[PDB]
């Protein structure tokens, strides 16, 4: 199951994504069969979706965050006078 | 001019004095001016009339003592000039102004114009060569060796929590309250008066105050204590008199963790500690939580870090580490810190010079602070 | 049963409330519950230990007020079901709920939780016949009498322009942020302890509330305002006591677009209405730039409009014409909105009936909304 957006307006953004699923059914009906394949697919493509919109609107905020912040570790913008004329360590 | 500085470390309660690269401060009297209450007839008596240290704390029955400061807020400018004066003296230091660079400190987020008002002191009256003003907190972790970590403080005046990480000390989560050592000293003598032993004089409330540093413990369990009756242990005064004491040696520092008792809903020391460590962000909270150091006279209670432990497992989150170090010379870590940072080469760099000063003025002293 | 409904207009400031079709909401109060400090020793006392409304505006000194709802989302349920009572109350509406269906408002992008649990209070404690949640932004357009334009507004708990285009609420152009007039006030409360005044208690904190309303102002030049030295304009506190307000009055509003300041990472209310007009398509941008209105009571500041206008000015691409329109009751244009919406015959479609919440649940509330 693969996804794909691709947003070039000042500058690139791509959304790339995939899901394997193997999945193991039992045959009963016509009726049946046509309804329980389209169940598993409903369901996993909005599991899907839903991780695809809710964990990345929330999460990459969080890891795209972990690997640089938003803010320091103090929350303060750092002082460019502080940095020009302190010393650290021992 | 770069001589050996001088490191006045302020205190609401305390005041210590020395020089840069010691182990202690080797001047630390308390701070207040005693002045005299009777009249003078007879010849050969006590001269000058305006007591500070050592003669005052011998002398307390003739002097109707006044603190100048308060909360870590100098109401009376006169009296702390004049102790400054004191400080530089014969009778302590034996230097002058002149020569030495000054190293002092004042309790966070404080009044400005207290602290315009301090280097316009140390600048004009005295004539000092380079001032710099400081955290309580930041020395304390200089005094220790580490740099990341919560800072609890517990002084006559402010109770205040200051987390640091890595020399960044976080000026947005500064939790501080005006409940304090003082407070708790007055809410004793409060309670000795329901108790039946009444001390209402100015030289008179000196012996609750000592009364609190010997005689008072921090129960753990308070509601336990208060359904169980007290043994009524006994205590000596300077007259000779005896003082059946009661419950109010235990109820007496419970203030400072129920600060409800004295009809101010504020937080207490508990809950700053807490609050500080929260307001700071996810990443550094556990590191803050690991690295808990004390200061100040008032966590010198009996239980006082057994209580703070529990009072963090009630509220902080379940399983993290919780450890709550304490130095030996927590009256003086303060000070060590600041001897310490004077020490430094870094230290002539951070002042203000009495040059900077009369060019700028006060904006540049509020800029090289933060 | 369709009786005339109720338009209940939710804030974490301030609570409006009363009929629909109506010009002005006749009952509005803020949003919060008094409760006594003081030991109530003599008869004839305040009774019912629960104040809400006027009440606790007028004995403010005697109640430990505490807010239910910080950034339009409830903490204390309890708190909100007796603010909700004290509403349908003989006190204020003198009606039943019963009677009338019920129009709610929310902030937009809440936690569901939240509104799950406001509809099951309405339904199951209250006996409400039919219960509609809706958007602030939606009905402030209703009550100005446009479709489209961004909704730029700023309450006492959220910030947020949702952008919408001829009866078209994008969902996912709605920005918003959770700092507003409360985290103003408790900037302005700090910055008030550093020039010298503290204000730690409950009742004492409305008052940095009402200098905060009166006495402040947004200077479009930030840097130039910091590098000249204030006047220090007086303000005269409810009990008598004067207050030189100094450099905070100017520096506590700009929180709103410097969010760093308090120490949490936000946008700011300029980026934020930058930012939902960007997220809509190409083609509807400069329309959404030509209709922005203005909400809430935190946009009220003096030079708040002229500085949102510099900022835009900034940021925006150049060469498009900008207009940030207003109403004359800022602070009553959403209730105006919902009173229009409620009184159209429409208004019985989109709500969710007792009978239909019974049959289907929380998922039929869900549908009925988006």
């Amino acid at each position: 199951l693969k996804i794909q957006v691709h947003y070039y307006e000042d500058g690139n953004v791509q959304l790339v994504s995939h899901k394997d699923v193997q999945d193991s059914v039992t045959v009963s009906n016509e009726a049946q069969t046509a309804k329980e394949f389209i169940k598993i697919i409903e369901h996993a493509e909005n599991e899907y979706q839903t991780a695809i919109s809710e964990n990345y609107q929330t999460m990459s905020d969080t890891t795209f965050k972990a690997l640089r912040r938003q803010l320091p570790v103090t929350r303060t913008k750092i002082d460019w006078n502080k940095i020009l004329s302190y010393k650290i360590g021992k | 001019i770069a001589n050996q500085p001088v490191v006045i470390d302020n205190g609401s309660g305390v005041i210590k004095a020395g020089f840069a690269g010691d182990q202690i401060p080797k001047y630390c009297f308390p701070n207040y001016v005693g002045r005299p209450k009777h009249v003078r007839v007879m010849a050969g008596a006590l001269e000058g009339d305006i007591f500070i240290g050592p003669k005052a704390e011998e002398h307390r029955g003739l002097l109707s003592i006044r603190y100048p400061m308060e909360h870590g807020i100098v109401k009376d400018w006169n009296d702390m000039e004049r102790i400054w004066q004191y400080v530089y003296s014969k009778e302590q230091l034996q230097t002058f102004s002149e020569e030495h660079p000054v190293l002092l400190t004042e309790a966070p987020l404080n009044p400005r114009k207290n602290r315009e008002r301090a280097a316009e002191v140390f600048f004009e009256t005295f004539n000092v060569p380079a001032l710099f003003i400081s955290m309580q907190a930041v020395l304390s972790l200089y005094a220790t060796g580490r740099t990341t970590g919560v800072v609890l403080d517990s002084g006559d005046g402010v109770t205040h929590a200051v987390p640091i990480y890595e020399g960044f000390a976080m000026p947005h989560s500064i939790m501080r309250i005006d409940i304090a050592g003082r407070d708790v000293s007055r809410f004793l003598r409060l309670y000795l008066r329901k108790e039946g032993y009444d001390f209402h004089s100015s030289s008179e409330f000196e012996i609750v105050k000592a009364i609190k540093e010997r005689a008072c413990y921090l129960s753990i369990n308070p509601q336990k204590d208060e359904t169980l009756e007290t043994e009524k242990a006994q205590y000596y005064l300077p007259d000779g008199s005896t003082i059946e004491i009661g419950p109010s040696r235990f109820r007496a520092p419970e203030l400072l963790f129920r600060p409800d008792l004295i009809g101010e809903e504020s937080e207490g020391i508990h809950e700053v500690l807490v609050f500080a460590i929260q307001k700071s962000d996810m990443d550094l909270r556990r590191t803050l939580f690991s690295n808990i150091v004390l200061s100040g006279g008032s966590t010198l209670f009996k239980g006082f870090g057994d209580r703070l432990l529990s009072e963090v497992k009630k509220l902080a989150p379940k399983d993290v580490k919780i450890r709550i170090s304490a130095p030996q010379e927590r009256l003086y870590s303060t000070w060590i810190g600041g001897s310490i940072l004077a020490s430094l080469d870094t230290f002539k760099k951070m002042w203000v010079s009495k040059k900077e000063y009369e060019e700028d003025g006060a904006r540049s002293i509020h800029r090289k602070t933060f």
